[PDB]
């Protein structure tokens, strides 16, 4: 049962990259439809930046 | 002393919450002040009604 490199770099580390990205998007949800600071504009929201 | 906001600990809306407050207290107490100025228009006589 040779490789095993990848097999987790195939299965585990790639799906962990996908869901790690997803939770990383859940660290930018911030519950605001909208609000921001925006030197030029409104820019709606902190979501955007 | 509602809108003294280092804003915002709500943050809802980004300085638009008190608009809803004096909005709604405008609304409910409006129809009460209506009759209170209508019934109570006779009890709002041509004296200090001004």
């Amino acid at each position: 049962s040779l490789t095993f490199f990848d097999d987790y770099m195939n299965k585990s580390f790639l799906p962990k990259i996908q869901m790690t990205m997803d939770y990383l998007f859940t660290v930018e949800v911030e519950s605001n439809n909208p609000y921001a600071l925006e030197l030029s504009d409104e820019n709606h929201n902190i979501f955007k930046t | 002393d509602i809108n003294l906001n280092k804003a915002t600990e709500f943050i809802l809306v980004d300085n638009n919450y008190n608009s809803t407050n004096e909005f709604w207290d405008g609304l409910m107490d409006r129809l009460s002040p209506y009759l209170s100025y209508f019934i109570d228009e006779k009890l709002k006589t041509e004296e200090d009604m001004i």
